[PDB]
């Protein structure tokens, strides 16, 4: 959850 | 759904399962039905170098994009996997690729404090 990736965090996170 | 199983095996770092699924009919360029991400996207994000290498060997598109415009290089640069960044670049990853907000892999390395990756990307953009 700490990684600044944008809206795509919904699919990838994870961290 | 062999494609979805391959996506999940890449996400989970299951090297043997990735190789077996592809030999058994899974498409190396499978994509998620809702967001377009590929196994290589997931391996680059999750940090599985050996899976990245086997997907590339088998024919994964190094410059595939998902629904947010992210490439595997964006994802590896954001999380901070230096070795994966270098492998992707060696295989032709587009250092200038912009996501849906105009952000490059370099921008994501900066945002996440991955200075060694940022320097690699800045120099590759020369
Ligand atoms: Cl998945
Ligand atoms: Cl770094
Ligand atoms: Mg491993
Ligand atoms: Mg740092």
């Amino acid at each position: 959850k700490s990684i600044r990736i944008g809206p795509g965090q919904a699919f990838y996170a994870x961290p | 759904d062999l494609g979805k199983k391959l996506l999940e095996a890449a996400r989970a770092g299951q090297d043997d399962e990735v190789r077996i699924l592809m030999a058994n009919g899974a498409d190396v360029n499978a994509s998620d039905a809702d967001v377009g991400a590929t196994p290589l996207h997931l391996a680059a994000w999750a940090g599985h170098l050996e899976i990245v290498e086997v997907l590339l060997k088998t024919g994964a598109d190094v410059n595939a994009v998902d629904i947010w415009g992210l490439t595997p290089l964006h994802l590896a640069a954001a999380v901070g996997h230096l070795e994966i960044v270098e492998v992707l670049l060696k295989h032709g990853a587009d250092v200038n690729a912009q996501d849906k907000f105009g952000k490059t892999p370099f921008d994501l390395a900066i945002d996440n404090g991955n200075e060694d990756i940022a320097e690699v990307l800045q120099k590759a953009a020369k």
